[PDB]
RNA sequence: ACUGAACUCCUCACACCCAAUUGGACCAAUCUAUCACCCUAUAGAAGAACUAAUGUUAGUAUAAGUAACAUGAAAACAUUCU
């Protein structure tokens, strides 16, 4: 027999474990809080050519951004839920050409999961996510394994690819897949385009442009259209578009850390171009 | 098109004897604690249901016996009594389904 | 079935019409439906008379001596499973009685040195002589199965045995053959056997309840 | 066919040249019609062959049987236990003699195949070669990159 | 020496059970009326001083073999292994009963003395061991126990986790063996000639001897291991699915020697628990 | 018509030694002209072929097809004549040794010609506790079985 | 491709669906326990509750009248609609229907399944009971619950 | 210089690689004559030999457990409803 965490309990004892287990998930995020309280890795300045963290997103849904030009911009929203990097391996590990975080996100029951990974998040001392990216990083933004990512990692202005799975259509035809409709050629070559299973792959859309960050929700306001349905986990990183390769200098480069109690950021930051709700409204003279 | 030639029991054995085609050794099998007779999780046991199908069926025969032909739905809960059972206070106003057997252990 | 009411009603019911013919052979039985007066063990001469004027040379002071000998050798036929000689020294009604429940195993009953004379207990009477003969012995059994494997009896250790066995005799060519067997009322229970035994109780349908 | 026969090495029964040698044919049985036309050679054999056959070989039992038999046979039975049925079937007193004076010369091993067409229980004899046969050793047992 | 004390105890066991099955009356044959919920009033009809109730478990399934436990054998818990004595009537006991209250008894006493049958066999040998009871520890109260004394130069010596992690790992080798508990009702003087080296068990066996109107003393043996209990066991190691010999404690009131407790919480194949439970399981344990 | 396997269970051996293992019961059982296929019923039979009989009656209950009634039907059957009549003290204590399905003879209707198809079923239970699976091989059973074949390796073609 | 799609497609239309659901749900109010096959059920369970939320909303409600009007083709259970079962459940506010699932069909093998009406004369169903709380695991949570009662 | 044939040599054996065609030596099984008598012999005879005719009949495969096929619903199986 196989069982679930739920056979053997009584009555009385399913909300027990419900509230023990979900009081040590809200503490175990609690107490990763400050980072640099804690004892973190040392922090450099950003030099020309590093890379840093990117984030995992709920996709919340599309909405209108109008600028001050008076254009509309559809912008998905991408909440930061519980995001937290779990190993940093450096180049030498890896055998890659550069060092990798494995950064997770969003919360999962710790009833689910095979046991291998329990005992990785235990001994981590985190709550499981659900997804588990890596990123490809240089040695000068490493930040220690258990430290959470905000939305304020990312600021407007910045282009950011974000990559997901595309909404899956099931076994689809020629013509909704790939949109149409030799004999001395006795065979069909690789790559035909022919049915098959359309959608629940990995796509990635680039260089989109972050518009809005709001820092009490943790959302990410993102240019146009985002791959994957609502209430999907996205992998947003910045840009690899050789226009958008230097602009590292404003960023926060390992991260951004609210426990260094530095300037601290307001409600939501705007792009120069937004139309601000609040403002008057706009007259083009 | 038609086939071009005959499939050998070589394939064929091949093709149907994968586990694909085998049944599975399913697992979700239980004893019944109440009757003993091998149930299966998730799914009631085939066993007690037909004790509970059976004795639906007597009351809802003694239904239609003090009911009398169709569109007598009553406005009143019902009761279902067995021999040697006085209604109880809280019973009262309700319709009374008298029976000939005991009180079963398991209805209550 | 399991009675012939049961498929004479089950041919009324279907029509199956089953004329009873007149035919003028019947069966030659040459047994009996069991005991003619059941001995209850703890003046019969009249049936003494009426073997003596069949059979006239026939004495009771040699017969159970007789008797031992269609006993035991009747009984060394079930060691080599020799159902043709049993036909001469058992009678029809004796013969599935001690031969069908011994199918596919092999018994190794063996005889040893009687404890008391065997001695002739009462006799009674187209006609059939009945006999039943008191004997005491002491018998060794082991019966195995179809797979050789012990489920009866130390084959070494005699034991005693009290045998209350009726003969019968048709009164032509036939002779004397062990008919029964009376096992008394008061009799201990046999030897206990080597395995044990699961005794199912009601099968219960779901509308009915054990009490 | 080699692939659907079996096979065998080339061996001898208990080393038979060695210290001496041993007839390998223990018996001879021979079953001979009395009556019949198929055993007509058979009985030409046994009236002119087969004495002077048992004397010249006296490690061999010879049994001539000479029931009515419908086919004659010659079973020919070796130390080791194997049994070659032949048949001497219409045959001339000459071709029985060469078949008897076969199975006397040979052994009671399988006309199956026989790998190798020899055998050496020894090979070898200035060693086996090995890799390390037919290479020089170097100084203190060194190897290839090897600094000390 | 531990070989000799090993081979002479089960050699004065195997001397019980060989006059405990010499006094037979050539198999008398008794009944036991299968008095229980389901499958109701059948009747087993077995060998008197030979047939567990096991084998009566067997005479109905295969599935009242891998789920019964204890027997209330005349409302008297009983080993499945336990030789029948008398005609009798059966229930056989689960772990998901209604009310399983001699059940977590008895699978608790038997975890207890699987891990003295761990504790014994852990030392390097210049160190004595010495066992002295494993008292009844009520199953809501966290932990089953097993107090031991060690030897005087082990008297300050405490495990690391490496340590209490090796006597689990000899545990899921003694579970993994899979080995039947045997049990035997023995009167005091065998009892005391098996147990001839240890004061402590000397002690146990004389205070449970004067319990009973005879001199009557349970012994069990996982293998090669013989200890005292103070009622029935579960019928085999391989129940244990899950088990951790979680902390050690040292008694206080100890001036003539250590009493160092062992801790220790385990639970059945039957009722596992997640890994998240287990690991809340394992902390409560070690207090 | 063949009829052998009704026949099996007429073997009688000759009785054992004491100084001899015991030999388990063997009980061959079969049923003739199931309406059903040779090829439907091989997953049935196929599915209980080292089961204890309890894990086979367990998972015959449960199964949606209409070979498994019948297969249960023949392995309680076989269940009470291996206590009855073969002498195996414990229900419990059988396994599936073999359990196969040939064809039976089929039916032809002309329509056009359409089979009605039959099937037998054959059991064979062994007294025991069912024989344990198979264990995969290890990566110390390859390796010695592939050493083991760089051990046996010869010169060939030479002496 | 059927994302969000929420209702069975079923009979042979939408409107022979609804007949359908219509007549599963006509024998619950009738009867209070139905065997019915399993995606017919749960489609109808959905509709038996909302229904008595409708019964809820008084008899002389014309809208109501209206629903059971149609939603029962028998128009006696219009009365027990509105007297016997809204007053039955007028505490409660969901949950007015169980569901469990029968072993199979012996006929075509069809998933099947109960839903009753809770609270009603009929005999009880075997309804799939937790665990005992005294029961090794459970002791041992129980005990785990009093050592963090302990903590305050 | 070496490799390299069914050529040639070597040890033994030799009647033992063509179409259509044509000459010859043997022969399975059967029946008859006379033997024989666990399956044969000498003859005489003949419906006298099948890896092939989109051959004929029968069996059983493959395509294939495939294409196809079937029962409005609940229930007290009375009944009611769509
Ligand atoms: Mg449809
Ligand atoms: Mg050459
Ligand atoms: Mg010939
Ligand atoms: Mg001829
Ligand atoms: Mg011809
Ligand atoms: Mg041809
Ligand atoms: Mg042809
Ligand atoms: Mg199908
Ligand atoms: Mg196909
Ligand atoms: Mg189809
Ligand atoms: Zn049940």
């Amino acid at each position: 027999s196989g069982t679930w965490w739920d056979e053997h309990l009584s009555e009385e004892n399913v909300p027990f474990i419900k509230q023990l287990v979900s009081d040590e998930d809200k503490a175990q995020l609690a107490s990763k809080l400050c980072p640099l309280k804690d004892e973190p890795w040392p922090i450099h300045p950003w030099e020309p050519g590093s890379f840093r963290v990117g984030l995992i997103a709920l996709k919340l849904g599309m909405m209108p951004l109008w600028t001050k030009d008076g254009q509309k911009h559809v912008v998905t929203l991408l909440q930061v839920q519980d995001c937290h990097v779990l190993k940093y391996t450096s180049k030498e590990n890896c055998n890659g050409k550069m060092a990798t975080l494995s950064v997770g996100g969003k919360t999962v029951s710790r009833f689910r999961k095979a046991t291998s990974i329990l005992e990785f998040y235990r001994e981590l001392g985190l709550p499981p996510k659900q997804t588990v990216k890596i990123f490809n990083i240089t040695d000068n933004a490493a930040i220690k394994p258990g430290t959470p990512l905000y939305a304020a990692h990312f600021r407007p202005g910045q282009y950011v690819d974000v990559t997901a799975k595309t909404i899956g259509k099931g076994f689809q035809g020629v013509m909704k897949r790939w949109g149409f409709k030799t004999g001395d050629i006795g065979r069909v070559w690789p790559g035909t385009k022919m049915p098959g299973k359309m959608g629940n792959i990995y796509r990635t859309e680039y260089g989109l442009k972050v518009w809005r960050i709001n820092t009490k929700h943790n959302i990410i306001y993102v240019n146009g259209s985002v791959p994957g349905h609502k209430n999907c986990l996205v992998k947003v990183k910045d840009s690899k578009l050789p226009a958008y390769k230097d602009l590292g200098k404003n960023l926060p480069f390992p991260t951004y850390f609210p426990d260094g109690d530095e300037e601290e950021l307001p409600e939501d930051l705007y792009d120069e171009n937004v139309c601000q709700p609040g403002a008057p409204s706009i007259t083009f003279a | 098109a038609a086939p071009k030639n005959r499939r050998t029991i070589e394939v064929n054995r091949c093709r149907r004897r994968n586990p694909q085609k085998l049944i599975k050794v399913k697992n979700n099998i239980d004893v019944c604690p109440e009757c003993g007779h091998l149930k299966q999780k998730h799914v009631l046991c085939a066993y007690c249901y037909e004790k509970v199908c059976k004795e639906t069926a007597e009351i809802r025969r003694q239904i239609g016996k003090q009911e009398g032909g169709p569109f007598k739905a009553p406005t009143i809960e019902t009761v279902v009594l067995y021999t040697g059972e006085t209604p109880s206070e809280q019973d009262q106003g309700k319709r009374i389904i008298e029976r000939d057997r005991k009180r079963p252990s398991w209805f209550t | 079935f399991k009675t012939e009411k049961e498929f004479m009603q089950h041919a009324r019911k279907a029509g199956l019409v089953i004329p009873p013919e007149k035919s003028d052979r019947s069966i030659h039985l040459a047994c009996t439906a069991g005991i003619f007066d059941a001995y209850v063990p703890p003046a019969s001469q009249v049936s003494i008379r009426r073997i003596k004027d069949y059979d006239a040379n026939f004495k009771i002071k040699d017969f159970p001596e007789k008797a031992k000998d269609i006993f035991i050798e009747a009984h060394l036929c079930l060691n080599n499973s020799d159902h043709d000689r049993l036909h001469t020294l058992v009678t029809e009604h004796c013969f599935p009685d001690m031969t069908w429940d011994i199918k596919y195993k092999t018994v190794r009953w063996s005889f040893v040195e009687s404890l008391e004379p065997s001695h002739v207990v009462q006799v009674r009477c187209n006609v059939y002589g009945q006999i039943t003969v008191r004997m005491h012995t002491r018998q060794t059994l082991a019966i195995y199965d179809r797979f050789g494997r012990l489920m009866y009896g130390q084959e070494d250790v005699p034991k005693d045995v009290l045998e209350y066995v009726v003969f019968e005799k048709q009164l032509p060519y036939g002779s004397w053959r062990m008919h029964t067997k009376i096992v008394p009322p008061w009799a201990p229970p046999k030897q206990p056997i080597l395995k044990t035994v699961m005794i199912p109780g009601p099968q219960l349908k779901p509308e009915e309840e054990y009490e | 066919t080699a692939r659907g026969t079996p096979s065998r090495f080339l061996a001898s029964v208990l080393h038979n040249g060695l210290g001496r040698y041993v007839q390998q044919l223990q018996r001879l049985s021979f079953s001979v019609s009395r009556d019949g036309a198929s055993s007509r050679g058979a009985r030409e054999f046994v009236e002119r062959e087969v004495i002077d056959f048992a004397r010249r070989n006296p490690g061999v039992v010879i049994y001539v049987n000479s029931r009515p038999c419908c086919v004659p046979r010659v079973v020919a039975e070796y130390l080791n236990g194997a049994v070659r049925e032949e048949s001497i079937h219409c045959k001339s007193v000459e071709e029985i003699s060469t078949l008897v004076q076969k199975l006397a010369d040979q052994s009671g091993l399988d006309v199956i195949r026989i790998r190798k067409p020899f055998h050496t229980d020894n090979p070898s004899i200035q060693g086996q070669w090995h890799p390390f046969t037919n290479k020089p050793t170097t100084f203190r047992g060194l190897r290839p990159r090897e600094v000390q | 020496s531990p070989t000799e004390l090993t081979e002479m105890r089960n050699d004065l066991f195997n001397k019980e059970k060989a006059r405990q099955l010499s006094l037979t009356p050539r198999t008398e044959k008794i009944e036991v009326k299968h008095v229980g919920k389901t499958d109701p009033g059948t009747v087993f009809v077995m060998n008197k001083n030979i047939s567990t109730p096991y084998s009566c478990a067997m005479h109905l399934s295969e599935w009242y073999c891998r789920k019964s436990i204890l027997a209330l054998v005349d409302g008297q818990p009983w080993d499945m292994y336990k030789p029948l004595t008398k005609s009798c009537e059966i229930k056989f006991l689960t772990f998901k009963d209604c009310d399983p209250g001699e059940v977590n008894k008895a699978y608790w006493r038997s975890c207890a003395m699987m891990m003295g049958c761990v504790i014994e066999r852990a030392f390097k040998d210049e160190y004595m061991v010495n066992l002295v009871r494993a008292p009844e520890v009520p199953v809501i109260s966290g932990a089953f126990c097993y107090d031991v004394v060690l030897d005087s130069k082990l008297d300050e010596w405490m495990p690391t986790k490496e340590n209490l992690r090796s006597f689990t790992k000899d545990a899921h080798a003694l579970i993994y063996k899979d080995l039947p508990f045997e049990t035997l009702e023995v009167e005091a003087k065998v009892a005391l000639e098996i147990f001839q080296h240890s004061k402590y068990k000397v002690d146990f066996i004389e205070e449970k001897a004067s319990q009973n109107p005879e001199r009557i003393v349970k012994l069990h043996r996982i293998g090669d291991f013989i200890d005292v209990s103070e009622g029935p066991l579960i019928p085999r190691t391989s129940i244990c699915f899950q088990y951790e010999v979680s902390a050690v404690h040292n008694l206080q009131p100890t001036q003539p020697s250590l009493i160092r407790r062992f801790q220790g919480v385990s639970l059945p194949v039957h009722l596992r628990a997640h890994f998240t439970i287990w690991d809340k399981l394992l902390e409560r344990s070690r207090k | 018509i063949s009829r052998k396997w009704e026949k099996k269970n007429k073997i009688v051996y000759p009785p054992q030694l004491p100084g001899e293992p015991r030999r388990p019961a063997e009980i061959y059982h079969c049923r003739r002209q199931i309406k059903y296929s040779k090829d439907k019923m091989w997953y049935l039979a196929k599915l209980i072929r080292g089961m204890s009989i309890d894990q086979a009656l367990a998972q015959l209950e449960f199964n949606d097809k209409k070979g498994a009634k019948i297969i249960k039907e023949v392995l309680l059957e076989a269940q009470d004549m291996a206590v009855r009549d073969h002498n195996v003290e414990f229900r419990s204590n059988l396994y599936i040794a073999e359990s196969t399905s040939g064809r039976g003879q089929c039916l032809k209707r002309i329509r056009g010609i359409m089979e009605k198809v039959y099937c037998h079923y054959f059991v064979k239970l062994v007294e025991g506790p069912p024989p344990p699976p198979e264990p995969p091989k290890t990566a110390v059973a390859h390796a010695k079985e592939y050493i083991q074949q760089l051990r046996s390796r010869t010169i060939v073609h030479t002496l | 491709i059927s994302h969000g799609r929420v209702f069975r497609r079923m009979g042979l239309g939408p409107e022979s669906r609804i007949h359908l659901l219509r007549n599963l749900l006509t024998g619950l109010v009738r009867h209070e326990r139905i065997e019915a096959p399993w995606a017919r059920v749960d489609e109808m369970r959905g509709y038996a509750e909302k229904l008595i939320d409708y019964g809820k909303l008084g008899d002389t409600n014309e809208r109501a009248m209206r629903m059971a009007d149609f939603w029962l083709t028998e128009k006696d259970l219009i009365p027990k609609l509105f007297q016997v079962l809204a007053p039955r459940y007028k505490d409660q506010t969901g949950g007015y229907t169980r569901m469990l699932q029968i072993p199979n069909r012996s006929l075509d093998r069809a998933k099947m399944a109960v839903i009753e009406y809770k609270g009603n004369c009929l005999p009880p169903l075997p309804l799939p009971r937790r665990d005992s709380h005294l029961t090794l695991l459970n002791q041992l949570l129980q005990g785990l619950r009093q050592d963090l009662r302990q903590s305050q």
